[PDB]
């Protein structure tokens, strides 16, 4: 029963809790929980990246899970809009997330 | 076709491309010349009957993201339509445009190529967001699928 | 860059990296403190924005791993099989060291290798061993590519002979712990290049030649001995039990294709060289039934 | 239905895949999947929506698209002894930064 959740954390400890089912879509989470496991035990503290950015980055992972569950491409899956303002920092969050 | 060959089993078949995404179906086949053969574009929601040609590399290039595209859950399309012409439906996956893919798409739409170098991202994030899909991309993918190999 | 320095964020990253990895080169218990050390290490490696910072990151990683493995090659200069299984343990904990490096390097795997570099293009930063000290690939891979013939060349010159002798000592004497032979030559052959292109390349190179050699050697030698002085009816049974026990040891250490092939091969070597005996005592037991030669013959 | 949430226990963002048809239990596991504090003994509500154990994440007001993928929603934090309401934390992500130079222009 491996937690069922991992914690991607933003700025001053704003913790987004991501279901294992989504988490595993990031090989990076899967590595981190196993490598420096004394530390990153389903915890990724990007304690500098902002919650509204991290939210979109992890929402992509959830969206990916939904898309996968859907399987047949689109069953009311919306357009994954990313405002320009997001992209700037979201790039780094996305890189760390590294699907 | 050169010593490198292309689709031998070629014939008009009862087909109806069912463009079922918000983007255009540019039907294309990597021809005998290793070259793209475009076909009539299906706008978003365009079910158009085709004399589709079996074995062909029927890549359906979208006018929205133009990515590596999965008609009927796969990059390759083939008829080919029979005496009547069911799917074949060229049912168009608008893919579930993921985080990095959707970032690529928005960076396509918004920032300029002159501003790709000026992009509000890292020098490496440039390539992380400056990618552009092509018709020859699906052409080569479907050419590999034609034989493909291990 | 915009968020922070994008080439010298490598500085703190290599600081954390060297700290932890030296804590986890073949040693030892990987303390948490260094766990969060590498959490923040790949923190700064992800936000480090690496054009060279990743190639130079795993550059310095390869450099320190080469240094530590040369330091360990400094430790292979020791006694007989004492340090042979010492070096068994050396890679036992050093593969673990590179492994938890890779656990420190797992999120770092996702970060700085897997996108556009040596990992995708081996003809750019150097070929697939690790690199020319601008490498971009995984880290246990580094340990293996820097450890292979530290195992192979200096150690196996005598270790393979010790292996052959004590395997032969199945008849009397003994190998190490009957998997420690298996574990040692697995450590050796594990740098069947980490993709594992072959299972025999280093298997052959390391042990399989003396393996096959002394297989045939001891087999047909004892075949001769038991033909001589065993009442060949009992030559049969003695060779059979002996071959079975030695093939058991070939299940102690084991390459599941090698020892099968060669063991049964040189058993046939033993048993295929006693000819007129066959029909002579054949028709004997046909007449004078003896289910040594009956059973052993059949 | 696979609700998409963050169960913020003191900012504890938990980007999860919970179950709408599942009861308030999943609201967590899982926190109660790990810690086993019952749903009625936690005010992990949908903006103070009293979540009886007979309620589901559907009856939690969440759906897979209410607690939605493209932005997983927030789950307030008030862990109670039995039902003694704790200070429930409804915490948004933040106000994101501004346009790159383009944005469009």
């Amino acid at each position: 029963m491996s937690q069922d959740f991992v914690t991607l954390v933003s700025k001053d400890d704003k913790e987004y809790e991501i279901s294992r089912s989504a988490a595993m879509i990031s090989p990076t989470l899967k590595a981190m929980i196993e490598g420096p496991f004394r530390e990153s035990k389903g915890r990724i503290e990007l304690k500098q990246f902002d919650s509204h950015i991290l939210e979109k980055a992890v929402e992509y992972l959830n969206y990916n899970l939904k898309y996968s569950g859907v399987s047949e491409d689109d069953d009311e899956i919306p357009e994954f809009e990313i405002p320009t303002e997001m992209s700037l920092e979201l790039l780094l969050a996305a890189d760390y997330l590294s699907i | 076709r050169p010593v490198l060959r292309s689709v031998n089993s070629r014939e008009p078949s009862q087909v109806i491309f069912c463009n079922r995404s918000p983007r255009v179906v540019l039907p294309v086949w990597l021809n005998f010349d290793g070259e793209p053969q475009p076909y009539p574009t299906l706008p978003p929601g365009t079910g158009r009957r085709i004399h589709s040609y079996r074995g062909h590399l029927w890549l359906f290039r979208d006018a929205g993201t133009h990515d590596g595209l999965l008609v009927n859950q796969t990059e390759l399309f083939v008829p080919s339509l029979n005496v009547d012409g069911q799917p074949i439906f060229a049912n168009i996956t608008l893919p579930v445009y993921t985080l990095k893919e959707r970032c690529l798409q928005v960076v396509r739409s918004l920032v300029k190529p002159e501003n790709y170098r000026r992009l509000d991202i890292v020098r490496s994030l440039y390539e992380d967001l400056e990618d552009h899909p092509n018709v020859q991309k699906d052409l080569e993918r479907l050419t590999q699928e034609r034989i493909a190999a291990a | 860059m915009s968020l922070k320095p994008r080439v010298v964020d490598f500085d703190e990253t290599w600081n954390k990296l060297l700290t932890t990895i030296k804590a986890v080169v073949m040693l030892e218990y990987v303390e948490r403190a260094t766990w969060n050390d590498r959490f923040s290490d790949i923190y700064a490696l992800c936000v480090a924005y690496p054009e060279p910072l990743g190639e130079r990151l795993y550059t310095e990683t390869k450099i320190f791993l080469e240094n530590h493995v040369r330091h360990l090659h400094k430790r292979v200069l020791e006694s007989e099989e004492q340090v042979l299984v010492m070096y068994h343990r050396y890679w036992e904990e050093y593969s673990k060291g590179a492994d938890y490096m890779d656990c420190l390097y797992r999120y770092l795997n996702t970060q700085f290798i897997k996108k556009n570099k040596l990992t995708e293009a081996d003809l750019q930063y150097g070929y697939g061993g690790v690199d020319m000290n601008e490498p971009l690939m995984e880290i246990g891979e580094l340990a293996l590519d820097m450890w292979r013939k530290l195992m192979v060349e200096p150690l196996q010159a005598i270790l393979i002979r010790m292996l052959l002798r004590e395997i032969k000592n199945d008849r009397g004497g003994e190998d190490p712990n009957q998997k420690v032979i298996h574990g040692v030559i697995n450590s050796f052959v594990h740098v069947e290049q980490y993709k594992k292109k072959f299972p025999l390349k280093f298997y052959q190179e390391i042990f399989e030649s003396p393996f096959l050699t002394e297989t045939g050697e001891y087999y047909k030698q004892e075949a001769s001995n038991l033909l001589q002085e065993s009442n060949c009816s009992q030559y049969m049974e003695k060779v059979l039990g002996r071959l079975k026990d030695e093939e058991i040891r070939c299940r102690k250490y084991l390459h599941p294709s090698s020892y099968t092939k060669v063991i049964h091969e040189c058993q046939q070597r033993m048993v295929a060289d006693h000819l007129q005996f066959l029909h002579a005592e054949c028709h004997n037991i046909i007449r004078q039934e003896k289910k040594n030669d009956m059973a052993n013959m059949y | 239905m696979d609700v998409f949430l963050m169960i913020r226990r003191h900012k504890t963002t938990i980007f999860t895949d919970a179950k709408e048809s599942s009861t308030v239990f999943e609201l967590k596991r899982i926190v109660e999947g790990i810690l086993k504090r019952p749903p009625d003994e936690q005010r992990l509500y949908k903006d103070d929506q009293l979540l009886d154990d007979g309620k589901t994440l559907g009856e939690c007001g969440f759906t897979s698209q209410t607690a939605r993928p493209q932005a997983p929603a927030t789950v307030g934090l008030a862990f109670r002894a039995d039902d003694t309401f704790e200070a429930l934390c409804i915490e948004p992500f933040s106000s994101p930064p501004e346009l790159p130079d383009v944005m469009k222009a």
